C-alpha cells in the first residue's frame, strides 16, 4: 500500500520491539543498583509502555545511567511512532480533501 | 526431574579457593537468573549474588565482604561461583536457585556443603546395630547403623535404597578429634524382620563413596 | 536495602490450630513478598508468591495476606509435616533480601521414650574399637536424661549424645547416646546398661545387655 | 421501603454449609456492589467480601480463612453468600450492604443471625406478666411477657404490633441447657390499663412463628 501506511505499520512493529528490548535491557541495567525498582520483567514492560506514551506516573523509573539511556530511546521511539501515525492520518485527510475538490 | 544439580560437598583448606557449580535442566530461558544463597549451620538464608547466563552480567551482595565471583558456561547450562581466600566463617551450605526474572525462587538446588578446615578427608565406617539376644520384641523392632570416623560433613543415610522411610530417625553428627559420628534408626514390624531384608545405604559425597550394610540378627 | 523482620523467632502451637507467621518490611513493598519453607536438612521450598498467590503442589492449608509493610503467612490446622523454618523474601527493590526466619513448634501429648540398646558389632571390634549405642526414640517433651552404668557403676567418660530437632513425622523428639571404648576397656567389663529418665515416668526406663 | 432484605436467621449444624441471601430493591445500577460483613456477638464489624452483580466478579478478605463464596442472580436482584464447613467460630450476624462504587455503605440489610450448633430448633413459649393482686400502682403500671424455651436466637418482641414503643425494655436472652429465655417490659399509665388493651408480639424467625399474648389483670 501507500508509504504513510507502510511507515505507520513499520513504526508500530518497531515500537513493540523497542518496548520488549527496552524492558529486558532496563532490568539488566537496574539490578545491581540499591533501591532500583525497575528490576522484574513484567512491570518493566508496563514501565516501558507508560514511558513510550509519555504518561510517566512515577510508580517506576530508572536510577542508573544505562537504564536512563534505555529510557530515552523508549521515549523517542514512542514519540516518533505516534507522531508518524498522526503524520499518516494528516496525509490521508489532505489527499481526500484534494479529491473533494478535484 | 531435578532442575538444579549441585555437588554435595567441598572441603577447602583455609586461604584456598573453590569453584561451585549449579547445572540446570528443565525449561531454560534467556531471561532466567541464577542466584546463590549462603546458609551457615543453625542460621538463616543469606543472598550472595546473581547472574544472567544469556548476558553474563553478575551482581553481588555489597553488604558483606565479597568472597564470590560469578560466571556462567552457556554450552553446559552450568553456573559457577568462585569463592576465594576462605576462613571458617565461609563454611556453610550454598544453594543455587532459579528466578524467572519475576522476583521469586521457583526452584532450588540441593545445596553444596562447604567445609573450611585443615583436616584431611575421611570416608565413614558403617557398623550394624542389631538387638542383643535378651531384648524382648513387641509388635515392632528397632534396628540401626553406626556411621563413624568421617570428615567432612555430610553423609546421607537411607534405608533399603529409600524404599523404607517410616520409622526412621537419623541423628545429627558429633564432632570429636576432627572426625564426625552419627547413627540412624529404623523401626519395622517385629514379624517382618529378618524374613524381609533391611539394609541401610550410606553415601559420603566428599570421598565419593556409598556403602550398604545389611542388618542381620546376632548369632 | 530492605530489612525484613520476622518476629517471634519461634511459634509453639497445638495440633489443628490456625497459625500466623509475621514478616515486616522496613519500607512499603506493595505485595512483592514471597514465602519459603525449609525443613531440617532440606532445601527451601516456595509456598506463597506475591503475598497471597498459591503455588501448585502446596497444601490448601497455606495462605498469605498483607500489603505495604506488614505480611502474614497462615496455616489452617497445623500438622507435624509443617514443622520447619519459614522465611519471607522481598523482590520490590534491589537487592532481594530475606527475613530472619521463624521456627514452627508443635505441642503434642506427652510420650515416653522407646529405649533400645545395642552391643558393639563384630566388624567394629575387629578394628580394636567398641561402641555401645542407645536410642531414646519418639518422646515428648524433649527434656530427657540418659545415664550409663557399667557392671552397676555409672560411667561418664567416652559418652557423646545427640538430639534431633522436633520430628516432622509425629512431632516428637529422639536422642542417641554413644559410649565409645577401646576393645580392651570393653573386654574388662560384663554388663552395660542405658537408662532413660523422662517426665512421663517417676521411674527410669532401663535397658541392659550382658557381654556374654 | 427496605432496600436490602435478609432472612432473620439460619441454624447450621457443624460441618454443614448454608447459603445466605440479600434481596435488593430501590434504585439498582450496573455499578452497584453488594458487600457482606460479619459481626460476632460483642465484637466489631469484619469485611468478608464483595460482588458486582452486573459482571459477577467477587473479591474476598484474604486475611481470614476463606469460608465464603459469592454469587448473584440478576433476574431476582438477589446476592448470595455460600458459607461452608462451619464451626462455632462462624456463628454471628452477617449483614449485606450496598455500595455505589464510591466507597461507603449507603444502606445495610437487617442482618442474618447464623447459629452453628448441634441443637434442634425450638419455638418460644410466651407467658403473661401481670401484677399480683397486692401490688400498689402509682400513675404508671409495668407489665410484661416471658419468652422461654426457644432456640436458636433471635426473637423479636414488639408491643401492640409496634405502636407502643416508649417505656419498653427487652432483656438479653440467657442460655441454659441449649435453650434461650428472655422477658420484655412495658410501662403505661396506670389509668389506661386494662381499659385500653396491651399485647406483646413475639416473632421467632428460625421456627417461622409469630405469636401474640394479651396481658390482662389477674382474677
Ligand atoms: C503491555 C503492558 C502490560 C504489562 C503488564 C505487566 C503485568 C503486571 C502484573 O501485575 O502481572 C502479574 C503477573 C505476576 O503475578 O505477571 C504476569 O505474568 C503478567 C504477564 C504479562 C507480561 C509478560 C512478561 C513480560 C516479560 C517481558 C519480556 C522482556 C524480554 C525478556
Amino acid at each position: 500500500s501507500a508509504l504513510h501506511w507502510r511507515a505507520a505499520g513499520a513504526a508500530t512493529v518497531l515500537l513493540v520491539i523497542v518496548l520488549l528490548a527496552g524492558s529486558y535491557l532496563a532490568v539488566l541495567a537496574e539490578r545491581g543498583a540499591p533501591g532500583a525498582q525497575l528490576i522484574t520483567y513484567p512491570r518493566a514492560l508496563w514501565w516501558s509502555v507508560e514511558t513510550a506514551t509519555t504518561v510517566g506516573y512515577g510508580d517506576l523509573y530508572p536510577v542508573t545511567l544505562w537504564g536512563r539511556l534505555v529510557a530515552v530511546v523508549v521515549m523517542v521511539a514512542g514519540i516518533t511512532s505516534f507522531g508518524l501515525v498522526t503524520a499518516a492520518l494528516a496525509t490521508w485527510f489532505v489527499g481526500r480533501a484534494q479529491e473533494r475538490r478535484g | 526431574q531435578v532442575q538444579l544439580q549441585q555437588p554435595g560437598a567441598e572441603l577447602v583448606k583455609p586461604g584456598a579457593s573453590v569453584k561451585l557449580s549449579c547445572k540446570a535442566s528443565g525449561y531454560t530461558f534467556t531471561s532466567d537468573w541464577i542466584h546463590w544463597v549462603k546458609q551457615r549451620p543453625g542460621h538463616g538464608l543469606e543472598w550472595i549474588g546473581e547472574i544472567i547466563p544469556s548476558y553474563g552480567r553478575a551482581n553481588y551482595n555489597e553488604k558483606i565482604q565479597k568472597k564470590a565471583t560469578l560466571t556462567a558456561d552457556k554450552s553446559s547450562s552450568t553456573a559457577f561461583m568462585q569463592l576465594s581466600s576462605l576462613t571458617s566463617e565461609d563454611s556453610a551450605v550454598y544453594y543455587c536457585a532459579r528466578e524467572r526474572g519475576d522476583g521469586y525462587f521457583a526452584v532450588w538446588g540441593a545445596g553444596t556443603t562447604v567445609t573450611v578446615s585443615s583436616a584431611k578427608t575421611t570416608p565413614p565406617s558403617v557398623y550394624p546395630l542389631a538387638p542383643g539376644s535378651a531384648a524382648q520384641t513387641n509388635s515392632m523392632v528397632t534396628l540401626g547403623c553406626l556411621v563413624k570416623g568421617y570428615f567432612p560433613e555430610p553423609v546421607t543415610v537411607t534405608w533399603n535404597s529409600g524404599s523404607l522411610s517410616s520409622g526412621v530417625h537419623t541423628f545429627p553428627a558429633v564432632l570429636q578429634s576432627d572426625l564426625y559420628t552419627l547413627s540412624s534408626s529404623v523401626t519395622v514390624p517385629s514379624s517382618s524382620w529378618p524374613s524381609e531384608t533391611v539394609t541401610c545405604n550410606v553415601a559420603h559425597p566428599a570421598s565419593s563413596t556409598k556403602v550398604d550394610k545389611k542388618i542381620v540378627p546376632r548369632d | 536495602d530492605i530489612l525484613l523482620t520476622q518476629s517471634p523467632a519461634i511459634l509453639s502451637v497445638s495440633p489443628g490450630e490456625r497459625v500466623s507467621f509475621s514478616c515486616r518490611a522496613s519500607q512499603s513493598i506493595g505485595t512483592d513478598i514471597h514465602w519459603y519453607q525449609q525443613r531440617t536438612n532440606g532445601s527451601p521450598r516456595l509456598l506463597i508468591k506475591y503475598a497471597s498467590e498459591s503455588i501448585s503442589g502446596i497444601p490448601s492449608r497455606f495462605s498469605g495476606s498483607g500489603s505495604g509493610t506488614d505480611f502474614t503467612l497462615s496455616i489452617n490446622s497445623v500438622e507435624s509435616e509443617d514443622i520447619a523454618n519459614y522465611y519471607c523474601q522481598q523482590s520490590n527493590r534491589w537487592p532481594f533480601t530475606f527475613g530472619s526466619g521463624t521456627k514452627l513448634e508443635i505441642k503434642r501429648a506427652d510420650a515416653a521414650p522407646t529405649v533400645s540398646i545395642f552391643p558393639p558389632s563384630s566388624e567394629q571390634l575387629t578394628s580394636g574399637g567398641a561402641s555401645v549405642v542407645c536410642f531414646l526414640n519418639n518422646f515428648y517433651p524433649k527434656d530427657i536424661n540418659v545415664k550409663w552404668k557399667i557392671d552397676g557403676s555409672e560411667r561418664q567418660n567416652g559418652v557423646l549424645n545427640s538430639w534431633t530437632d522436633q520430628d516432622s513425622k509425629d512431632s516428637t523428639y529422639s536422642m542417641s547416646s554413644t559410649l565409645t571404648l577401646t576393645k580392651d576397656e570393653y573386654e574388662r567389663h560384663n554388663s552395660y546398661t542405658c537408662e532413660a529418665t523422662h517426665k512421663t515416668s517417676t521411674s527410669p526406663i532401663v535397658k541392659s545387655f550382658n557381654r556374654n
